[PDB]
């Protein structure tokens, strides 16, 4: 999920946008 | 601001800035 | 490094391009 | 092809396709 992708590893805009409505 | 390690409220802030009026869901588990 | 970012976690174009000359 | 888990030769392939004539460095450690 988002923590594994963006906190535990380096985030990206591509990944953040996966959590936009 | 997005291409780094973002945790907790700092993550949330990035979602808020990126998603704008679309809004977002935050599911940390 | 690249394995932690792209193998152990999900890759992105942004991250791959960090390894282009 | 880039937004997934890419390991070993599969990683290398993605670097090759993305970087094109720039070339790339591959340092797995």
């Amino acid at each position: 999920g988002i923590v594994e992708q963006c906190c535990t590893s380096i985030c990206s805009l591509y990944q953040l946008e996966n959590y936009c409505n | 601001f997005v291409n780094q390690h973002l945790c907790a409220s700092h993550l949330v802030e990035a979602l808020y800035l990126v998603c704008g009026e679309r809004g977002f869901f935050y599911t940390p588990k």
